[PDB]
């Protein structure tokens, strides 16, 4: 949404500490992948 | 007075230094990441 407000490319250098926001979003996506392992094996047993 | 603080808040004030919190709370970032509790590691330690 804030990128939708201002679309100048050097605004990401000057936002409100985005670095830990990006790293934490990546880490939580890694963890929901590790939660999805079981469903992946279900669909692998589904289609050969 | 120390027991009054440790009852009321959850911390004991002026007990640890600054250097003696990172090699001790360092094994808690993993469960801190997985559980969903945010902020620094010391609030998670106090909550436990």
């Amino acid at each position: 949404t804030d990128i939708k407000k201002d679309n100048r490319v050097t605004t990401l250098t000057t936002h409100a500490g985005i670095r830990n926001s990006l790293l934490t979003i990546l880490d939580q996506l890694q963890r929901c992948q590790r939660s999805l392992n079981e469903f992946l094996e279900e669909k692998r047993s589904a289609f050969p | 007075e120390m027991i009054n603080s440790l009852l009321s808040s959850g911390e004991v004030p002026g007990l640890y230094t600054l250097e003696e919190l990172e090699p001790l709370l360092l094994p808690l970032k993993d469960q801190a990441s997985q559980d969903g509790f945010f902020g620094p590691v010391f609030n998670y330690f106090t909550y436990r």
